[PDB]
């Protein structure tokens, strides 16, 4: 279970995005309840997911470059 | 904590600020008479006293009526009149409620200069956090 | 008790009454 | 997850602080309508509840007034400086803390 | 949680200018004889009311 | 073109909180004007028609003036200062998407 | 309907009669 | 090894926060009489000691009442009032308590612009390589 | 090797330890001056500083020596 | 110790190391090139 786990954590990233996304395209049309520190909090945990997932894909696009570059 | 400033600083403010309307009060009523239920009005001052959490706030525990005697009037035709024909009167000294309220008004604005000088303190100092 | 804390009842009413009744 | 509980408190903490505010507007803005009582929040038990809508309860009273209300400016000017600053240190944590959490991944 | 708080003050502001426009209406008429149609000028005061939607700004209800 | 309109929402706030900054700015400038009416626009219902050629509405007055100018000065103010804080909210939740949008791509 | 909310169309002229004809 | 400035410049700033607080309380209760049991209130100053652990930061030893004469007021209609109907007044001097705020406040942030650039230099011997 | 292993619990724990400090302080509670929260932050900032910094070196020096050529 | 201390010691280490790996190469790059040629 190695393409399914990716696809798992790519779901959750992109989750959060939207998430992220539709609290704040609320907040901008003047629906109560929702927090300006709230929203802004939530955007940044998205953007830290984000570079977290691109750390990620590149160590392994590095790794996988490294390992099938050499000659046997 | 270097947050009990607030705290005395509010504590103070709330201090003066009874004194000044029990003194306020006292000037309103300085030439009252028969209040309710008939008794003589009779002034009021307030106590100071320091919370030993050593150094602490100020606060106020009770308002005492003055024990000085009250101003005795002759005049029979007010149905107070005592067996001597007496009327009592409050005592209020005016010179010291007007001494009262300079001494108040002084000491709430010391105190709000000083709230001002640590509020800045305190805003400067967490630039330093990140 | 002490002024400036939390209650969870409230005071009852304020009043003046200019006589007794 | 992981990175949700690692920020959980000082968000609520935020969210309180900004809910408290918001209160003390409330009873300052009313301050000349009699009849109406002072209100507030206890912070620490509320944080600790939500971290394990929102009550509130009644001030106690300063000094009695004819009208009925019952809120004192200078109490109401102190908590509105305290409760700011609290917010203010809340929130230079959060994002010292997200700093941190970011430069990590370099 | 926290745009409330410009309403909130708006209307506090708001609240306590007609309450300032009322006093200064009684202030200029203090001696008005008559009004136009003919009724003597009679005292106006607002009144109160809070706002909530639970707690929020004050109200004008009516003079 | 699906990131015109990803970014096109964001865009459109920004540019609806730009007119209805100009408006204010222009009932803030002849508010001394006699005759004249207080003009604003309904900024959600504004910006649904344009997801989905600005139509303004006449304010409220709240008291009377022989002047015939209803242009108030504190709700005007206050509304300016709400729209200027949430102009500037757009604009940093606008470039918060475009560096993260553009930091992939490094 | 509540002063500062926004409406179709305008206010009416505002007049002050010293006399009421 | 530059860290201990950190050490030094806390202890400064605790120091500080302590001389500010029993100025401010001074202050508070400069006009209060009648403590607790009866006692009137007394000034109280603070000392600062060096934290030798040859040079090293601030610390404050104890809390002391001043000796200075403690004033009277004549006022015999009052429960308090001794055998000469006299009310103890603190010695509370409102000018030196404002000039200890006004250096403990600037002395404070002295401390936290030194904190912040040693800090700022520390992050430069990190960036170094 | 386990030097590196101790020395992140460490950092992690004193870092640990600001954080728990920090919430009881906000908490509403008189145990802290404002002072002591700010300063245990800043050194845990600069722990954690030092440790990326650490390993960075290190994994860069893992990375030189895999790179050889026998 | 002293951060700058640690620091001086981690560039020493680190360019002490591109050394020793510096010589090394060479060296068997040499030996093998040797080997290689008849």
């Amino acid at each position: 279970s190695f393409a399914g786990q990716l696809h798992a954590a790519l779901d959750r990233i992109s989750d959060r995005q939207a998430a992220a996304r539709v609290q704040a395209e609320k907040f901008t049309l003047g629906e109560p309840g929702i927090a300006l520190n709230d929203v802004m909090a939530d955007m940044q945990k998205a953007s830290v997911s984000m570079q977290m997932g691109i750390q990620v894909r590149n160590k392994l696009v590095a790794a996988y470059q490294e390992v099938m570059s050499m000659q046997v | 904590a270097l947050l009990n400033i607030f705290d005395i600083a509010g504590s103070a403010l709330a201090a003066q600020s009874k004194r000044l309307n029990v003194a306020a009060s006292n000037l309103a009523n300085a030439d009252s008479v028969t209040g309710p239920d008939g008794q003589p009005y009779r002034a009021k001052q307030v106590v100071f006293q320091v919370d030993a959490a050593a150094t602490g706030g100020v606060k106020v525990a009770s308002v005492i009526e003055s024990q000085a005697p009250e101003k005795l009037v002759y005049e029979p035709g007010n149905p107070l009149a005592d067996a001597n024909g007496y009327v009592k009167m409050p005592n209020v000294d005016v010179v010291g409620e007007m001494v009262n309220t300079m001494s108040a008004s002084r000491s709430y604005q010391a105190n709000i200069e000083v709230l001002n000088t640590v509020k800045s303190m305190m805003l400067k100092t967490l630039t330093l956090g990140q | 008790g002490v002024p400036g804390a939390l209650s969870n009842q409230p005071a009852p009413p304020n009043e003046a009454p200019i006589a007794t009744p | 997850d992981r990175l949700d509980a690692a920020l959980r408190f000082q968000q609520e903490a935020l969210n309180l602080r900004a809910q408290r505010q918001e209160i003390l507007a409330a009873n300052i803005a009313n301050a000349d309508t009699p009849g109406y009582q002072a209100r507030d929040i206890d912070f620490a038990s509320e944080l600790k509840k939500v971290m394990v809508a929102v009550d509130l309860l009644y001030r106690v009273p300063d000094q009695p007034s004819l009208d009925g209300n019952t809120v004192d400016m200078d109490r109401e000017r102190t908590q509105f400086a305290d409760n700011s600053l609290k917010y203010q240190m809340g929130l230079t944590v959060l994002g010292s803390q997200l700093k941190g959490m970011m430069n990590v991944l370099q």
